[PDB]
């Protein structure tokens, strides 16, 4: 054997074990989700409060690309930042040449090709993050989830991290109970609930909730963080549902 | 075991052993403490010597008039990273006539450390840093780890036996955070914090190293007879 | 470009590639350098498993770097050509900028520096060569003899030997060479050099090369008959 | 720089070269040797742009000396001249060309014959019985056309050379402060001290 | 990133063998049989068209390739490696010869260039050798007709006739019995078809056999008239119909 | 094999740690700093009696106000000295002043970690850099291949280092004279050296503000050796 | 990374030998024998083709003997493809020297440069060495007739008579026995063939398994001629000495 | 045994990394099929959307390379998209350099040459994909050309790819034995799509809904994919016969 | 053709006493016959008790002052907060100016 010692090496199965090993690092990370809604998308993430010494609201994990795309990830946090830095370069060069802001499907492939490129050589390591991202463009709302292999698809709902199965189950119920669609303000509240429900798989340390959203009506198509009254309203809704 | 030959290799459980070994170099390093209020931010560092004939390894480095860090681990790596910060702080001044935000300083260090963990040939940085600063949003304290993970905190400590100081600060949180407009008292709290990490040795005059930055205080370091006040 | 770090430290603090390069030197034919009161003599072994050779055209063991400095060696022959070439180029480059030929110390220092560079450069192995560099500085009558080795260290010697069975001939020179009174004449210096090689060589026929360097660019190589006379004289005195 | 002459006779090559180094309205030196020994039996005189001349002469000298040490053998005058020509032929299409004209006088020991080569800064080589660079040629060529014979001795060649220097001193506008004369033959290179 | 493989992947073993070249020759052995026969007034090169599937159109896959108007090539071993070699061989004929001398290279020199390319894959950094043996047939004014074999090592040998690949050992023995120095081109084509039938197992017709010749100039295949010195390509690929005609009088 | 810039499980660079073993094999070098000057001394250690010991150059001048002693693979030090000398002279050109001893040492130590897959391996030599400047006065620095440097009041490096360092621990005080330091280096060298110490197999040097960096003659060192033997017999 | 797959071609053994050079020499020892013999009035080059097939085109073939310029030729032993890379370099180097100095290149200078190239592949670059040994036969006006050999190590030496390739041990003993200094070319031709005939692994030495060449001053007055022997000419010289 | 990790020869003359890339081809467990009509070329592929949270419209293994050329992939989606983007760039550059639309077979060769390079050069791995290119070429007419990790490529009368490729292949072979021709003798592309689905149903033995299939159609001057309703309309036509 | 230089006018003046020094300069900034600013300072405190002015082409002047100020900052970082002496500052400025010998800073500098 020894097929798992080097990146870009095919095993006799036809698998790249190094990428599958990177997935384990993603599974180890905190929970993050994405919910597609009527005219936009909502992102949320679990922030483990390791200590009292952590300053609240001041270790932001959700990142913005351009002015209309939001990105969140689980796994090796630095790797995620590297990917977003590239995403921002890609989105900047697209706008530079084509004038219009980069469409979400276009942006999704830019990250996809870049992550896939890190499975082609033994001189680089695969990315240790699954990235949930999306936004609003000329064709409406789009939600995506990107994995270490470079694989990505469009999603109605997406989840990754240590509490992915709990979150997926909760996401599947929303898709069934709301065939016509979920509103942006509703999706924020639901996102809070699902992070709280997914926290059961990481319940030693208590956590800090962080939500962001893009919506054609509510945020005017731009990415914004949910803060203050709207955040506390969503936290209370989540607190009521666990009890 | 078989997956620790270089940084480009994941383990079967999804671990980067070279990054974890770099993290181990910090644990061997001498203790250093960081803490802040709303007006000031303070670094306290226990310096280490080779023997009685030698000097005490300088732990604290100045980055700009409003920012600086303390180190624990490989000192040459701290010099490289501190030099990079000096340049980034300086770029912000010359080009934008703007003092570099302490948060951005952390983001830049994270991204520099990360690139070393994903490429063949290179190695992770073998040092941990505590960055303090005062900018347009008040006082700040950051903890840098060579995995790339940067964290903003009220207080913290890194190095050998840092758990003693970190527990103390976790208890004292409500007290020292409200030491506003009083430098000497915030330092005292930091000197008392680092004392919880001492074993057999005590704080002497050429052993202790203190730094401070704040609202009306540039980043300045105190060594020698200037720290005798706090013993 | 090929980058591999071939010369690296081992757990015990040794650079094996440099040490294995010394083994190549130990395999090479013996070379000896003895400096007298007014001269330096370079002696060299030539292995006699090669008959049907053409000695006119075969590369000589002692090489002129400039008109006043010579270089003999032990180890890999192909490697030595590269060092000799570089040294010869630096010799002319020194004359061009300083308007003065190289000192024997400077030339040695350059050659040693090249050897050292190949011990911590990526993609290259060390030179499997040790050199004896001898001559006279410009406008100076004090004899100079230096030694270099793969690691890059160099030093001055009253007399020295390198190559195979060098430890035997070094033993000989250590008791037979008086620091207080070096070989006063050319004859005495050549004889002591030939004597030292006769401890190791085999036959004193076409196995020994002798080159004599005197002050002010006065370098000459001895012929077979001239060397054979020393061999004949030494053996007759030995039977006593 | 300015005046460099060359005369090949029966058994030797004689090179005459002016001693004056002028800059502006000042003669800075009156004892300048505008020549370099490339090898024991090969001498090169030079004239042209300030700085370029000596820089080029010494660069050639270093290369020929390097060859001599490497092969333990002296290059033929023909071989040295061909090397020099090629260096100038490269130079002329460089960013900044060497503006140097040269004469190469040598004694071929294998042929037992003197040889004189004239090469300009463009890399234009010619073997000649007598040669000159610059304005000198406009006087000396016609003079030598008349008085030169191929079977002359070295002493006859020196008298022939005196005749050239006298003519130049009479008709040339500038004071070139006499010449340094050097003879190249079977015994090597030597300088005439009283000219 | 970047090609970090700047070192040789083919090296000498203690016994003196170059492992990768030997293994490349093993890959050639597994390959389908191809052959070449030199006549007095021409050369023939032939091979079996091993179809990967009956749904596949074997006409689209050309094992015998034109390199110059007077030179053709066939192979045994790995098809993809052959394809890229043909591309490089066609280009080198122009860059390193035709664009300089205004005429196509002679067979021996083009062969020499192809050999150089294959030799470099044996020594250069981060590459394996080519897994093919080529048979190059060609004509030029001053050397006449010629036939060459090029191995993975980069070595090349001229042949009167030879075979490479699957059943080369038996095919070479067959050719030794039949070959003489007075063979006409049509006689060589006849022998080529006989030799190839031994190695082929399934169907044996113009659709499963690929065969080309280096013979007389073909003015009809030139594409233009008006220049007397230009008389047309000597390389011609035999059609499926032209092969079947000769298989009746076999 | 394995990467050149690889970390061990304990959090140390393998190659840097192995180069430290090479330095332990090297000849002894001692440095002592006083208020009257800094003394540097080394063991020459000739491999054979035929080798002319005065050609062994293990103490070296960087500038008039900075000296240097070495131990380990001494061939590796040549490029370090060359860099130090250029750094010193270059700073004088840019700033019309002497360069600080610490700044010089820091510049040399920047080369140390410039290895990997830059040079192929770390340096196999340790340096004792002694000097004087107007700000921090007489200083002694120990520069390692790790890229780290410590200032010392006194320091020994090489094969007899741990034994000599323990001896320096007892003997050093802040009121040592230059003459006292000279004898102390000779005393400690004679203890740890294999062969018997004399003027030919050991070398002394010092740096003072007034006279700058000076390597001592064999005649001058011989008298200090004779002065040392008499003083030890005198009680 | 790629370190895993690096053979490290340019390193020393614990004994101080270059692995790849030693193994390349082992490769060359299986190649067809080539002999060079230097006489007072010329040089002979003789070489045995590697197990020939009856359908091999013999007349339009070149395997062992190659021409570098009008005055210098080489006999090859090892990988032909490798040798041709080095031969084209050597041919270019000869023309560079002629272009620079307007004189034909001295034999040793050409030999040294080709040997220096081989040396480079053993010290740096991480590539395998050239699996080739040359016998250089040439003439210049300094040393006259000269024989040299070079091998994968990049080391070269001069010879009166020498063999490379297979059975050099046996071949060198036979040459050392019958060679003498006042020898003529026609005698050297006979010695070369007699040596191959005894050292050959084949049953009997024939014209179709040989390449032959002479470098004489047998042209008209003070000039050198290279003669690469044709098949029929080898057949005749083999009969003339009474081998067939 | 490092000869199994990079693309160098094994003692038996094999490239194991190339062979293992072939096995990665079937990792998706999807079967594709391609056939030619008179005027058109139809390609069909199975569409399996297991997760309920997926947006089914974004799940696709058929690509529009150029206006005229279409491509279906058998293999993982990252490598599939890698190959698609490169093919799109190559087809665009070809048009710019040579002044006419890149032919299906020429693109296939170019992509095959790239695949060949990964089998010879060590630092690049092969892509674990099989690329099936389809078009109605202006010279050659309806065209199907297929590429694999070995760098092999060839034209096809019809073809199939996937885990159950062999069952589909023989099913098609038997039809062309019967029909005695190289193509589907049909006027409209609608009925050629119906043929393709019918013969896939027979070979695989499964029934298909509108969301279980994915259809690409190449006609003169355009290649296009069918929507769910376009396939549903097609499925209804098969059922009513 | 684009002319990269301009003349911003004004004048400066430096005088040295026994235990003090003055560096004066007018505050007018001009181009051609137009006044740009009546108060635009061009005499700057650069730290370490060094005052500097680079009068002539203001863009080059500001660029130079900016670079020297930055040179003082890095002198502290690299040499343990040592004070930059006026003689050392002068030599440093020579290298700044001469660095652009073939595309000069169009300024007369005084410190
Ligand atoms: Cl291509
Ligand atoms: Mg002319």
């Amino acid at each position: 054997t020894g097929y798992d010692l080097s990146n870009s090496v095919f095993s006799p199965d036809g698998r790249n074990f190094q990428v599958e090993y990177a997935v384990k690092a993603v599974e180890n990370g905190t929970t993050s989700i994405g919910i597609k809604c009527n005219d936009g998308v909502v992102f949320a993430v679990e922030k483990l409060i390791t200590s009292k010494l952590l300053v609240p609201q001041k270790n932001v994990k959700i990142q913005v690309v351009d002015r209309h795309i939001g990105c969140v990830y689980s796994g090796l946090i630095p790797d995620g930042r590297h990917l977003v830095n590239r995403g921002r370069e890609e989105a900047a060069s697209f706008k530079k040449l084509y004038k219009t802001p980069i469409p979400i499907p276009a942006f999704a492939d830019r990250l996809g090709q870049y992550v896939q490129a890190h499975t082609l050589y033994n001189s680089v390591r695969p990315f240790g993050v699954s990235t949930i991202f999306g936004g609003v463009d000329k064709n409406g709302a789009h939600l995506y989830m990107l994995e270490p292999s470079g694989s990505y698809w469009g999603y109605k709902g997406a989840a990754t991290g240590k509490g992915r199965q709990s979150a997926k189950a909760e996401l599947e119920k929303l898709v069934d109970h709301h065939p016509e669609g979920l509103s942006a303000r509703e999706a924020v509240k639901q996102a809070a609930k699902i992070i709280y429900l997914a926290h059961e798989d990481n319940k030693e340390k208590d956590f800090e909730l962080e939500i962001s959203w893009c919506s054609l009506s509510e945020t005017n198509g731009l990415h914004k963080f949910v803060k203050g009254d709207l955040l506390q309203e969503a936290i209370d809704f989540a607190q009521k549902e666990i009890n | 075991n078989n997956y620790d030959g270089d940084t480009v290799t994941f383990s079967p459980t999804g671990r980067l052993f070279q990054v974890e070994y770099a993290l181990e170099a910090i644990k061997q390093g001498s203790v250093t403490v960081g803490l802040r209020s709303n007006t000031h931010a303070v670094l306290v560092a226990l310096k280490r010597n080779a023997d009685e004939l030698s000097s005490y390894q300088k732990k604290i480095i100045k980055c700009d008039e409003h920012m600086g860090l303390s180190l624990a681990g490989l000192a040459p790596d701290a010099r490289v990273l501190s030099n990079y910060l000096r340049q980034q702080c300086n770029y912000s001044s010359l080009v934008f006539n703007r003092k570099l935000a302490v948060e951005r300083a952390g983001h830049l260090l994270c991204d520099k450390a990360q690139k070393n963990t994903q490429s063949y040939g290179g190695r992770p940085y073998g040092v941990g840093l505590l960055i303090i600063g005062y900018d347009k949003s008040g006082a700040h304290l950051l903890e840098f780890q060579p995995s790339g993970n940067v964290t903003e905190l009220y207080g913290t400590a890194i190095g050998a036996r840092s758990q003693g100081a970190k527990t103390y600060l976790e208890r004292t949180l409500d007290t020292f955070i409200k030491i506003d407009g009083n430098p000497d008292e915030l330092i005292k709290a930091g000197v008392e914090a680092i004392s919880q990490s001492l074993r057999d040795e005590s704080l002497t005059v050429d052993n202790l190293s203190i730094a401070i930055v704040g609202k009306d205080t540039p980043f300045t370091i105190y060594d020698g007879e200037a720290v005798a006040k706090y013993i | 470009g090929y980058d591999r770090a071939l010369s690296i430290f081992s757990p015990d603090g040794h650079i094996f590639q440099v040490e294995y390069a010394l083994e190549a030197v130990k395999r090479g034919t013996c070379a000896v350098g003895v400096k007298g009161k007014n001269c330096v003599v370079l002696g060299c072994e030539r292995r006699s498993t090669l008959k049907l050779q053409d000695t006119r055209i075969t590369p000589s063991k002692v090489s002129k770097i400039d008109s006043h400095v010579v270089l003999s060696f032990s180890g890999l022959n192909a490697d030595s050509r590269i060092l000799i070439e570089k040294a010869r180029v630096e010799a002319q480059s020194h004359r061009l900028t300083l308007e003065d030929p190289v000192t024997v110390e400077y030339l040695t220092r350059y050659v040693a520096g090249v050897q050292q560079r190949y011990t911590q450069s990526g993609g290259v192995r060390p030179f499997g060569v040790s050199t004896l560099i001898a001559g006279f500085d410009p406008r100076d009558d004090e004899p100079k003899l230096y030694q270099t080795e793969p690691s890059g260290i160099y030093s001055s010697w009253s007399a020295q030997t390198i190559g195979r069975n060098s430890k035997t001939v070094r033993e000989f020179l250590e008791k037979n060479y008086d620091r207080k009174e070096p070989p006063a004449t050319v004859e005495e210096c050549v004889k002591l050099t030939v004597r030292s090689l006769l401890e190791v060589v085999q036959t004193g026929a076409k196995n020994i090369e002798i080159t004599v360097v005197k002050p002010d660019s006065d370098i000459v190589a001895l012929s077979s008959e001239e060397i054979n006379q020393y061999v004949t004289q030494i053996e007759q005195e030995k039977q006593e | 720089m300015d005046i460099i002459l060359g005369i090949r006779v029966q058994d030797s090559v004689i090179l005459a070269s002016s001693k004056a180094v002028t800059r502006g309205i000042s003669v800075l030196k009156d004892s300048d040797d505008k020549t370099r020994q490339l090898s024991p039996h090969t001498l090169m005189s030079f004239a042209g742009e300030a700085g370029d001349t000596v820089q080029f002469a010494e660069y050639i000298q270093a290369n020929i000396q390097l060859y001599s040490i490497r092969e333990d053998y002296e290059l033929s005058p023909q071989a040295v001249s061909s090397f020099v020509r090629q260096e100038l032929a490269k130079s002329i299409r460089s960013r900044r060309p060497y503006q140097v004209n040269v004469l190469i006088g040598g004694y071929d020991k294998k042929k037992n014959k003197p040889e004189l080569y004239q090469i300009d800064y463009l890399g234009t080589k010619v073997e000649l019985p007598y040669g000159a660079h610059g304005y000198s040629g406009f006087y000396t060529f016609s003079l030598l056309d008349h008085h030169y014979r191929p079977d002359m001795t070295t002493e006859e060649g020196l008298d022939l050379l005196k005749l050239c220097v006298q003519e130049l001193e009479k008709r040339m506008p500038m004071d070139f402060k006499g010449v340094i004369v050097k003879i190249v033959d079977k015994d090597g290179i030597r300088q005439v001290d009283d000219f | 990133m970047t090609d970090r493989y700047s070192f040789s992947l083919t090296t000498f073993s203690p016994s003196g063998k170059l492992g990768q070249i030997d293994y490349a020759l093993t890959a050639v052995k597994q390959g389908v049989t191809s052959l070449g026969i030199k006549a007095t007034n021409g050369v023939v090169i032939a091979t079996e068209k091993k179809s990967s599937s009956p749904l596949a159109m074997s006409e689209t896959l050309s094992k015998v390739s034109l390199l110059t108007p007077d030179i053709g090539a066939v192979y045994s071993g790995m098809g993809p490696d052959y394809r890229v070699l043909v591309d490089k061989s066609r280009k080198v004929a122009h860059t390193s010869y035709k664009r300089i001398y205004g005429e196509y290279p002679p067979t021996k020199l083009l062969v020499s260039e192809v050999a150089k390319i294959m030799q470099e894959a044996t020594q250069s950094g981060g590459v394996r050798p080519f897994g093919v043996s080529l048979l190059i047939a060609g004509h030029d004014e001053f050397n006449g007709f010629s036939l060459y074999q090029v191995d993975p090592s980069g070595s090349y040998f001229p042949w009167k006739a030879t075979a490479i690949g699957k059943g080369s050992v038996a095919a070479k023995t067959f050719l030794e019995k039949r070959w003489n120095d007075e063979l006409e081109l049509e006689d060589a084509i006849h022998i080529a078809l006989l030799t190839l039938k031994e190695s082929v197992e399934g169907e044996f017709n113009g659709d499963t056999i690929e065969l080309a010749i280096i013979g007389d100039e073909n003015p009809d295949l030139l594409g233009y008239t008006g220049i007397p010195t230009d008389k047309g390509p000597r390389f011609r690929k035999l059609t499926s119909q032209e092969i079947n005609d000769r298989l009746e009088a076999l | 094999d394995r990467g050149v810039s690889t970390f061990s499980p304990e959090g140390r660079l393998f190659q840097v740690e192995y180069s430290l073993e090479a330095i332990k094999l090297g000849s002894t070098a001692i440095g002592i700093a006083t208020k009257e000057g800094v003394v540097l001394g080394v063991e020459k250690r000739a491999t054979s009696p035929l080798l002319e010991s005065d050609s062994i150059e293990k103490i070296v001048e960087i500038d008039r106000h900075i000296g240097c002693a070495m131990s380990g693979l001494t061939a590796d030090a040549r490029s370090m000295i060359e860099h130090a000398r250029t750094a010193a002279v270059t700073h004088n050109l840019y700033y019309d002043e002497d360069i600080n001893v610490e700044s010089l040492t820091q510049s040399v130590c920047d080369l140390a970690l410039r290895f990997g897959e830059l040079m192929s391996r770390p340096f196999g030599v340790a340096l004792l850099i002694a000097g004087h400047d107007a700000d921090d006065g007489y200083q002694l620095f120990h520069a390692e291949p790790s890229g780290t440097f410590y200032r010392y009041n006194a320091k020994a490096i090489g094969s007899g280092s741990e034994g000599a360092q323990a001896e320096l621990l007892n003997e050093w005080h802040s009121s040592l004279t230059l003459k006292e330091a000279e004898l102390l280096v000779l005393k400690i060298l004679k203890q740890v050296m294999e062969e018997k110490l004399d003027e030919n197999n050991a070398q002394l040097s010092c740096i003072t503000k007034q006279d700058g960096f000076k390597i001592y003659d064999n005649e001058k060192t011989a008298e200090l050796i004779k002065e040392l033997k008499e003083k030890e017999a005198a009680e | 990374g790629s370190r895993r797959y690096d053979s490290r071609t340019t390193i020393f053994s614990p004994e101080g030998r270059l692995y790849q050079v030693e193994y390349a020499l082992e490769s060359i020892s299986h190649a067809g024998t080539a002999i060079g013999i230097m006489a007072s009035d010329g040089i002979v080059l003789a070489a045995e083709r590697k197990v020939t097939s009856t359908l091999l085109e013999q007349d339009t073939s070149t395997e062992k003997l190659y021409k570098l310029n009008d005055k210098i030729a080489v006999a090859v032993a090892g990988l032909t493809a490798d040798a041709e890379i080095l031969i084209n370099t050597a041919r270019i180097h000869a023309q560079n020297y002629l272009k620079t100095y307007n004189e034909d290149i001295p034999v040793e200078i050409l030999v040294r440069r080709l040997s220096d190239i081989k040396q480079g592949y053993t010290q740096h670059g991480g590539l395998r060495p050239f699996g080739v040994s040359f016998i250089y036969a040439g003439y210049d006006d300094r040393y006259g007739y000269q024989l040299y050999t070079s091998n994968p190590s990049g080391n070269y030496t001069g010879w009166k008579a020498i063999s490379v390739g297979a059975n050099t041990s046996a071949a060198q003993t036979l040459l050392q026995m019958d060679y003498k200094d006042d020898m003529k070319v026609d005698d050297a031709i006979e010695l070369a063939l007699k040596t191959l005939s005894k050292t050959t692994d084949s049953s009997a030495l024939t014209y179709d398994r040989l390449e032959f060449a002479t470098i004489r001053k047998g042209a008209n007055d003070g000039e050198v001629y290279q003669k690469i022997f044709k098949p029929q000419e080898i057949k005749d010289i083999l009969v003339k000495t009474g081998i067939t | 045994g490092y000869d199994r990790h990079i693309t160098i020869f094994s003692p038996e003359g094999r490239l194991y990394q190339v062979e293992y890339a072939f096995k990665a081809t079937n990792q998706t467990n999807i079967n594709s099929l391609a056939v030619r009509g008179k005027d058109c070329t139809v390609v069909i592929s199975q569409k399996k959307v297991p997760d309920k949270l997926l947006d089914p419209t974004t799940v696709s293994y058929i690509f529009c390379i150029s206006r005229t050329i279409g491509m279906v992939v058998n293999g993982p989606i990252p490598d599939a998209r890698n190959a698609a983007l490169r093919a799109k760039a190559e087809a665009a550059e070809f048009r710019y350099k040579y002044g006419y639309d890149m032919p299906c077979d020429v693109l296939a060769k170019r992509m095959a040459n790239l695949s060949q390079i990964y089998t010879q050069r060590a630092y690049m791995r092969p892509l674990g994909v099989i690329l099936t290119f389809v078009s109605v070429d202006e010279e050659l007419g309806p065209s199907i050309y297929k590429t694999d990790p070995a760098g092999y490529y060839v034209g096809y009368k019809a073809t199939a790819t996937g885990p159950k490729q062999q069952e589909i292949t023989t099913n098609l072979e038997n039809h062309f034995k019967k029909s005695k021709i190289d193509h589907i003798n049909e006027e409209s592309w609608e009925k050629v799509v119906e043929f393709a689905i019918t013969h896939m149903i027979d070979a695989l033995g499964t029934e298909f809904s509108k969301n279980d299939l994915e259809v690409g159609v190449a006609t003169k001057d355009k290649f296009f994919t069918l929507s769910a309703e376009n396939i549903e309309e097609r499925l209804v036509a098969i059922a009513e016969q | 053709q684009f002319n990269p230089y301009g003349d911003n006018g004004g004048t400066i003046l430096g005088i040295a006493g026994e235990d003090f020094a003055v560096l004066a300069g007018d505050t007018r900034n001009i181009t051609d016959y137009s006044i740009n600013s009546r108060y635009e300072p061009k005499v700057f405190d650069c730290g370490d008790n060094i005052v500097m002015s680079a009068n002539g082409f203001a863009a080059d002047g500001d660029a130079l002052v900016k670079r020297f100020k930055n040179s003082v900052k890095w002198y502290h970082f690299d040499h343990n907060d040592k004070k930059l002496s006026i003689n050392s500052a002068a030599r440093n400025i020579q290298h700044l100016l001469y660095g652009k010998r073939f595309f000069p800073y169009y300024v007369h500098t005084i410190i």
